[PDB]
């Protein structure tokens, strides 16, 4: 019954110094809600890092620290390095619950970044008659790995029917992503423009269908 | 050597319950609490609860309190949790994670998780759909919708056309999961020479082999 926040995404170089921050919505994070900090690294593997606010866990680099910053609990990495480029949770305990943050993401920039590269594919003639017809937006070899999709269709907003992947490691270190539209053979035929936008560091890629 | 077993995935029928397992080897399992936690592919983590593997006390989130089910077994060091009247919004991954209360407070070492699946499908083959254009290289893709289970194996010209292929991951969607794959080919070989997707799907004996026409 409180709510963890934390930053979403955030981005950094090796050599630089970087503070995750945690949020709790009722009020300061004390020492008494005994902060954890864990990173979940691909292949959905965690390690806890720091526990109690601010003790390391045993094998975990020293440039990992946490600490309490006015009202929040903070993890700071003094001195990236690429190997720290994963998502990082905390948990704070409230008397007898752990609730944990959202995560961030953490890009610590080994390669340059890098635009995604957008298409969208109508629905194919095959499915229409199965009166189903889904457009697909495929998203790849971008970095950092955060994009944002949103799909227009005739030029309103589309709020529902979409469903997004979550970006996948390419082998060169990028990465992929595939937003689907699904609507009835109906729908299709209804409508006039779809379009896939996707926000990537600050700018935006928008492939437009034109029925 | 700290190291805490759990499967890798689990299928079951909406209705049932699963008993998830978590074994730990690598420490006296009685003096580290072990706690349970959802993880709904990108949607954050839900503490489910804790037990004490000493005296078998828990301590449940009140969310899960009718759902999640802590009991440990001590001669064989395992934590289990049962889950009952699952449903299709049951599948998530569930860890299991190992926390010094005793210590320095925090959730060392972690399972690899295990994927739970709720389906009430039958092993059901993909319907590939041919993804050309419409308007230097040209992109095109194939999609392997409504299939289960997972997974299915997607090829472009048997193999040629192997540089430059993205194999996106499955979304789960009314029991049934949907993928595409693409290829990047010269504008110059499209629509010259043909391009096939080549979907398998071992559960079902399946091999579905669609060209890519221009349309
Ligand atoms: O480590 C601490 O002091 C925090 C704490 C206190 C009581 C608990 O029951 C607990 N837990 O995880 O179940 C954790």
């Amino acid at each position: 019954q409180a709510v963890v926040t934390q930053e979403s995404a955030l981005t950094t170089s090796p050599g630089e110094t970087v503070t995750l921050t945690c949020r709790s919505s009722t009020g300061a994070v004390t020492t008494s809600n005994y902060a954890n900090w864990v990173q979940e690294k691909p292949d959905h593997l965690f390690t806890g890092l720091i526990g109690g606010t601010n003790n390391r866990a045993p094998g975990v680099p020293a440039r990992f620290s946490g600490s309490l910053i006015g009202d929040k609990a903070a993890l700071t990495i003094t001195g990236a390095q690429t190997e720290d480029e994963a998502i990082y949770f905390c948990a704070l305990w409230y008397s007898n619950h752990w609730v944990f943050g959202g995560g961030t993401k953490l890009t610590v920039l080994g390669q340059p970044k890098s635009s995604p590269s957008v298409t969208l594919f109508p629905p194919s003639s095959e499915e229409l008659e199965t009166n189903k017809a889904t457009l697909v937006c495929t998203i790849t070899d971008f970095y950092p790995g955060v994009v944002t999709v949103d799909w227009k269709v005739d030029g309103t907003p589309v709020t529902q029917g979409m469903e997004t992947t979550q970006p996948s490691k390419q082998s060169n270190n990028k990465y992929m992503a595939s937003s689907y539209l699904t609507l009835t053979a109906r729908a299709w035929e209804r409508h006039s423009s779809y379009s896939c936008q996707v926000t990537h560091e600050g700018h935006t890629v928008e492939k437009s269908l034109s029925r | 050597q700290v190291q805490l077993q759990q499967p890798g995935a689990e299928l079951v029928k909406p209705g049932a319950s699963v008993k998830l397992s978590c074994k730990a080897s690598g420490y006296t399992f009685t003096s580290y609490w072990m706690h349970w936690v959802k993880q709904r592919p990108g949607r954050g983590l839900e503490w489910i609860g804790r037990i004490d593997p000493n005296s078998g006390g828990t301590k449940y989130n009140e969310k899960f309190k009718s759902k999640a089910t802590l009991t440990v077994d001590k001669p064989s060091s395992t934590a289990y949790m049962q889950l009952s009247s699952l449903t299709s919004e049951d599948s998530a991954v569930y860890y299991c994670a190992r926390y010094d209360y005793y210590g320095s407070s925090y959730f060392d070492y972690w399972g690899q998780g295990t994927t739970l699946t709720v389906s009430s499908a039958k092993t059901t083959p993909p319907s590939v759909y041919p993804l050309a254009p419409g308007s230097s290289m040209v992109t095109l893709g194939c999609l392997v919708k409504g299939y289960f289970p997972e997974p299915v194996t997607v090829t472009w010209n048997s193999g040629s056309l192997s540089s430059g292929v993205h194999t996106f991951p499955a979304v789960l969607q009314s029991d049934l999961y949907t993928l595409s794959s693409s290829v990047t080919v010269p504008s110059s070989p499209w629509p010259s020479e043909t391009v096939t997707c080549n979907v398998a799907h071992p559960a079902s004996s399946t091999k579905v082999d669609k060209k890519i026409v221009p349309r």
